[PDB]
């Protein structure tokens, strides 16, 4: 059983701190780069930070630098997130996610751990709806430095849940995605085309690629899509 | 320059111990792929390395000082991946062997030298950005 396990979670005041831990289980921890990656409630998918498998390259977003402290404790198969100097905007459910050394892709996640305290370079029409067995077409625009310059990732979040991987590599589909849904590359620009669309294809969904030119990973602002 | 010191400890361990025949933590398990993928390209691709041998025929310390130029030349095509990486450093352990059995053991640094200078000073960029040997690991991973 190959499993991510978020912990640390909780009540913090402005300006406090709070220590996240994630424990890695059924896998080679010491062999992936591995990555915190949170969600305020009800928006969408932001990239926090992310550590080599020997902790040489380590890469934070912009809206944390200088505050959280990235680390890993290869023989305690865990991932930390150290926050100081905590602020409103970092209240969020805090996911571990697993990245696969060939490819890029999150393809495993934690269920996420709540931190409450008290824009998006790539971007996705708000909105997407269907009919069921009709075709849908879900858009993510990007630039030369991201989409232009390395492949796209898609995840599917059903209501409830944690972020799964759909698509990596731009079109290519993991074990257990159904071959309804495919993606493509060109220029800049990425899309998911859902075929059949079917009543558990209702969920939201973000796009996510490496950015050469702000060493970050970044994230769609996801597109909710309706099966009416 | 940490990232041609690492890569040049690397590269040479890696050359050094394939020419003996006998084996010798970021470093530590990049040598750990390096053994397990390079000995593997080494065997897959054993008849294409004895052509590639035979045509720049290495037999003094003078042809390991021109090696330098065939490798800035293929890579001339502008494709840079891992497997392209890994296939020259397999192809400096395979050239590192037959050193050793034309009494050329002297020639296997300054072989070790050449492959990392190369591969340091022409791909620097795109082994920075793919995490270099973190990456390395992570993406032979298996």
């Amino acid at each position: 059983q190959v499993t991510l396990k978020e912990s640390g979670g909780g009540l913090v005041k402005p300006g406090g701190s709070l220590r996240l831990s994630c424990a890695a289980s059924g896998f080679t921890f010491s062999s992936y780069s591995m990555n915190w990656v949170r969600q305020a409630p009800g928006k969408g998918l932001e990239w926090v930070s992310s550590i080599s498998s020997s902790s040489s390259y380590i890469y934070y977003a912009d809206s944390v630098k200088g505050r959280f402290t990235i680390s890993r404790d290869n023989a305690k198969n865990s991932l930390y997130l150290q926050m100081n100097s905590l602020r409103a905007e970092d209240t969020a459910v805090y996911y571990c996610a697993r990245q696969v050394g060939a490819t890029w892709a999150f393809d495993i996640w934690g269920q996420g751990t709540l931190v409450t305290v008290s824009q998006s370079v790539l971007t996705q029409p708000p909105s997407a709806s269907g009919t069921p067995g009709q075709r849908v077409t879900i858009s993510c625009s990007g630039s030369s430095s991201n989409i232009g310059s390395n492949t796209v990732n898609w995840y599917q979040q059903l209501p409830g849940t944690a972020p799964k991987l759909l698509i990596y590599s731009n079109n290519q589909r993991p074990s257990g995605v159904p071959d309804r849904f495919s993606g493509s590359k060109s220029g800049t620009s990425a899309s998911l085309a859902i075929s059949g669309l079917q009543s558990e294809d209702e969920a939201d969904y973000y796009c996510a690629a490496w950015d050469d030119s702000l060493n970050a990973w970044v994230f769609g602002g996801g597109t909710k899509l309706t099966v009416l | 320059d940490d990232l041609y010191r690492q890569s040049l400890e690397i590269i040479s361990r890696y050359l050094r111990e394939q020419a003996t025949g006998s084996k010798d933590a970021a470093g530590r398990r990049a040598l750990e792929t390096l053994r397990r993928v390079g000995d593997g390209v080494q065997r897959n691709h054993e008849t294409a390395f004895q052509g590639m041998l035979r045509k720049l025929d290495i037999k003094n310390e003078d042809d390991v000082k021109s090696l330098s130029r065939v490798m800035i030349h293929v890579f001339s095509d502008g494709v840079t991946n891992w497997g392209r990486i890994v296939t020259l450093i397999s192809f400096g352990a395979f050239v590192a062997k037959h050193l050793k059995t034309i009494n050329q053991e002297s020639c296997i640094e300054p072989l070790a030298e050449s492959i990392t200078d190369v591969l340091v000073r022409t791909k620097r960029d795109w082994l920075v950005k793919q995490r270099g040997w973190d990456g390395f690991v992570e993406f032979f991973h298996v």
